[PDB]
């Protein structure tokens, strides 16, 4: 993928990071 | 399932609501408790991760001709390693806070554009495993 997309997987994995420590938040 | 496009429809129209915004502005066992669930879910996400969704339309450098590919660029990567109830409560998040701040930005034209690749990619890549998990009951169940 063109640099102009890379802000977006960056921030996707980012994004996954965050639900995965909410997910292992649930009772 | 239209219950699922029902669902993004239900979110986004909250997630708009909720900022002076309506959805009828920009689109032409029980699912009640779902929707809640998914609404409340998203709230507590959007609160507690608030960084990754401040300037998104900024984050990303979106514009309606980029939208697309930068919307499936963040989801592609977000599920990339498989499905969690956490990444789809984040899925659906991300998607809200991309329709409000389009509509903020005078881009409202991606508004139903976004629930359609929203509805889309919820049908056909996360569906299978919402259902081998039991349905969304197990998401109203696990979470609150």
């Amino acid at each position: 993928a063109p640099p102009n997309l890379w802000a977006a997987q960056r921030y996707g994995r980012e994004l996954r990071r965050m639900s995965d420590e909410f997910e292992g938040s649930f009772k | 399932s239209q219950s699922n496009r029902e669902l993004v429809v239900d979110f986004l129209s909250y997630k708009l609501s909720q900022k002076g915004y309506s959805w009828s502005q920009f689109s032409d066992i029980p699912m009640a408790a779902v929707k809640q669930a998914l609404r409340e879910a998203g709230d507590e996400f959007e609160l507690r991760y608030r960084r990754a969704f401040s300037d998104l339309t900024s984050q990303l450098h979106i514009t309606p001709g980029t939208a697309y590919q930068s919307f499936e660029q963040v989801v592609n990567e977000l599920f990339r390693d498989g499905v969690n109830w956490g990444r789809i409560v984040a899925f659906f998040s991300f998607g809200g806070a991309l329709c409000v701040e389009s509509v903020d930005k005078e881009m409202q034209v991606l508004v139903s554009r976004i629930a359609s690749w929203m509805a889309t990619y919820l049908n056909d890549h996360l569906e299978p495993w919402i259902q081998e998990n039991g349905g969304w009951d197990t998401f109203v169940d696990l979470y609150g």
